[PDB]
């Protein structure tokens, strides 16, 4: 086996469509558009070569080790339907590839490089087969829905949340004055904005303070647990990591964290933190739809949400379907199989390229946020199930009467709509009836009613399958 | 604008901003149960026992974390395992309230593959 | 010489100290919230949540500093913005008591450009 | 299925589960004692002193673990060093009963060779 100087085919090494996939590969589904007089199968050799162990020319050293046991492999392509120039790609890495436990590692190799190659026109991660092995190397979440439920001591309806507004710009008290008067009126759970971090107008401590303050307050009041996802996001892992030391030193249940904008080394750093001191830990997806809103180039939002439930997460959101923005229901529902399943088989009407095995690791709580009100109650119980955590920022901090009113408008709404669930009712059809019914019955939801009846957000979409 | 009172107003979860169950209303949350093949419990509470609350804190470090006292109540005889008859929970229910008429009791539901509580409410007050 | 008490002598920060207001003293402070355009607000607590207290400290570590339970009260409805009429304020003032007479109620009034509170005190004493 | 009660059923250790010692069942008992050559003791406690408690680890760091307070009583005279007369330690018994009527009393006795706590048993409730 002479070493050759010089520059050959990617294929001659990294096309191999007989290959036969081990239990223990991670195998990739790219979506990829090859530039004209690129051959599909030298476009799949070449993402496979660049995210694993090859470059542009021969080198020598190939020669001290096995290539064979650790190339990345195209193993598969087949084109698109309904396209002319895109294929998907399948390829194959072995286990020995990844570091254990690094969601940051696994990245690095499969989507480091390849996007940027001249010779391709655009690349989309479709989807990750995360295999058992690999799966069993990560901490994963902290905690998960059983536990959380249980910790909670919730059972039997969707969770309710709600981002304090004005995003930015309210001072720390009035901050958990809003929180206050949230919770009190029935929501389980109120939040920082994604952007709330520690700024000007609002320093983090004198937040997590005076939120406390009305955390307890509620729950005093309520006689329910409730919490508020207080933001350790933040420029360094130091200050992360005292953000947290706060909110365990006020013997507070949840905070939350920016992964992508804070990111994954800093994301499983703090989920550890999380399970070795019992918070529970909300994630928000801040800047997932720069990588995952476009068809043809970017990563899809499910490996984004695989990659979360292995860093580690109590809660992912998971968009509404029928909120301000983007996911179409067919999507949305394939990867709420993928963050609280243990087991997601294939389905390519969903979006699942692979069958998904979690071999145990905890669920994600799926979490519905961003410009739903009461009318929409009834699809996002059908859609979600009781498994997930509804959110309500605008819609409750708009409510005409303020925020305890606001609060109990959705938390009638969706006792409402889950008593007419389980009597036999079908929300998908009955929806509106079970709605207007309850409007009737309570003031509070009626304000509701009133002012958003005929608010609804109804585009053409973009990532569609 | 009505103003929610703070005052007296304490809730129990799930159905507890909804009108009084009736009993025609609870039979149907049984019937759910025993559709989804779930394992019907009671459990209940004397008062003093049964809000959340945080005494036992006294004795931790820095470790109080989602702990509180009085989310375990006490467990009315044992989970109904195989039952899927909706009379029987519901003689369960008068059964329980009649032998501790002063107490919270809530019925709720177990699903043994998530090993989760899957449904609960309050059918007892004080 | 004459002893301050120290027994039942509990006050509520501004003008605890002087008498009672009357209902034209009142009046006059409403005009001055009107005046400066400042955002009037009412606010209310049971006794037993009217009072600065320390119980939620049993859950804490080392952090009990300007920590303290009960600073917040009872939002009455929605801070009056926009309103420039006294006699809207002292009507809310007249319906918040109506509604709570056993309860504390204080009026105080928002800056938003400094963003805090820049008046207050009690109107109502159980 | 009967349901063990979780309301009003406190418990005194060594003997509470069995039906309440008759008279001769608490005279066998000192004979044991005396048979074994034990030094009889009665301690008694007020009811708020009588049941275990945990007020004093809001003084703790955390340091908490088998510390709790009530495990003293109040020592009724001394042990009764060289009692071999059970006459003497049931005249003890309605001697602590009569001084303190509305006390929980317990009679015990001490091993000098172990230098422990060998047995004992609640004699009065208030
Ligand atoms: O900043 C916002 O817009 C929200 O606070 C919602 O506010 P409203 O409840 O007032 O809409 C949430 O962060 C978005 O839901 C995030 O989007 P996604 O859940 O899709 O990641
Ligand atoms: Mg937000």
């Amino acid at each position: 086996a002479g070493f050759k100087a010089g520059v050959k085919d990617y294929r001659l090494t990294y096309y191999t469509p007989d290959y036969v996939v081990r239990d223990t590969d991670i195998l990739a589904a790219f979506r990829m558009t090859p530039q004209p007089g690129v051959p599909p199968e030298e476009c799949g050799a070449a993402v496979a070569a660049e995210s694993s162990t090859g470059t542009w020319t021969t080198v020598w050293t190939d020669g001290l080790t096995s290539l064979d046991r650790y190339k990345g492999r195209c193993y598969d392509i087949e084109p698109v339907p309904g396209e002319d120039n895109q294929y998907i790609a399948y390829v194959a890495y072995p286990i020995d590839l990844f570091e254990e436990g690094s969601v940051t590692n696994m990245f690095t190799s499969i989507v480091g490089n390849v996007f940027g190659f001249k010779a391709l026109r655009a690349l989309r991660l479709e989807d990750l087969r995360i295999p058992p092995a690999y799966v069993k190397t990560f901490v994963g979440p902290p905690h998960g829905i059983q536990v959380e439920r249980d910790k909670l001591n919730k059972y039997g309806r969707g969770l309710l949340g709600c981002t304090i507004k004005p995003k930015l710009g309210l001072s720390a008290k009035n901050y958990g004055r809003a929180v206050y008067e949230c919770l009190r009126g029935g929501l389980d759970f109120t939040k920082d904005d994604e952007n709330v971090n520690s700024q000007p107008f609002m320093r983090w401590r004198d937040r997590f303070l005076f939120v406390a303050e009305a955390i307890y307050k509620a729950q005093a009041e309520t006689g329910e647990v409730k919490g508020h996802y207080l933001n350790a996001t933040a420029g360094t892992c130091e200050e992360m990591m005292k953000r947290a030391v706060c909110a365990k030193e006020l013997g507070v249940p949840i905070i939350m964290h920016d992964y992508l904008t804070g990111g994954f080394t800093a994301n499983t750093s703090l989920a550890i933190y999380c399970r070795d001191n019992g918070l529970l830990l909300h994630i928000h997806r801040a800047m997932h739809a720069v990588i995952d809103r476009q068809r043809n180039h970017g990563i899809h939002f499910r490996v984004l949400a695989k990659a979360l439930r292995m860093s580690g997460g109590d809660h992912l959101h998971s968009g509404t379907v029928v909120g301000k923005l983007e996911g179409e229901r067919e999507v949305t529902l394939g990867f709420v199989d993928l963050m609280r399943d243990d087991y997601v088989e294939k389905d390519r009407s969903r979006g699942i390229y692979f069958t998904q095995d979690w071999c145990s690791m905890p669920g994600v709580m799926p979490v519905a946020s961003g410009g739903i009100h009461v009318w929409h109650m009834p699809a996002l119980v059908e859609i979600f199930g009781d498994d997930a955590c509804l959110q309500f920022g605008g819609g409750t901090l708009g409510h005409p009467w303020g925020n305890a009113p606001g609060a109990a408008a959705n938390r009638v709404a969706l006792e409402a709509c889950t008593q007419a669930r389980n009597e036999g009712r079908d929300l998908a059809r009955e929806g509106g009836d079970v709605i207007r019914s309850a409007c009737k019955w309570s003031p509070e939801l009626a304000a509701a009613c009133e002012v958003w009846k005929e608010i609804k957000f109804e585009f053409d979409t973009i990532d569609k399958l | 604008m009505m103003v929610w009172t703070p005052v007296n107003n304490k809730m129990f979860e799930t159905f507890s901003y909804l009108p009084p169950l009736t009993d025609e209303q609870i039979a149907a949350q049984v019937d759910y149960i025993v559709a989804n093949g779930w394992i019907p419990c009671l459990e209940f509470a004397e008062a003093d026992k049964a809000y959340v609350s945080n005494e036992s804190a006294i004795r931790f470090g820095s470790v109080s974390c989602l702990y509180y006292d009085n989310r375990y109540w006490t467990m009315w005889k044992l989970p109904m395992f195989g039952c899927r008859d909706p009379m029987q929970v519901l003689r369960e229910i008068v059964a329980c309230t009649k032998a501790f008429p002063d107490a919270y009791v809530r019925l709720v539901a177990f699903d043994n593959q998530k090993q989760v509580q899957i449904m609960g409410f309050l059918v007892q007050r004080p």
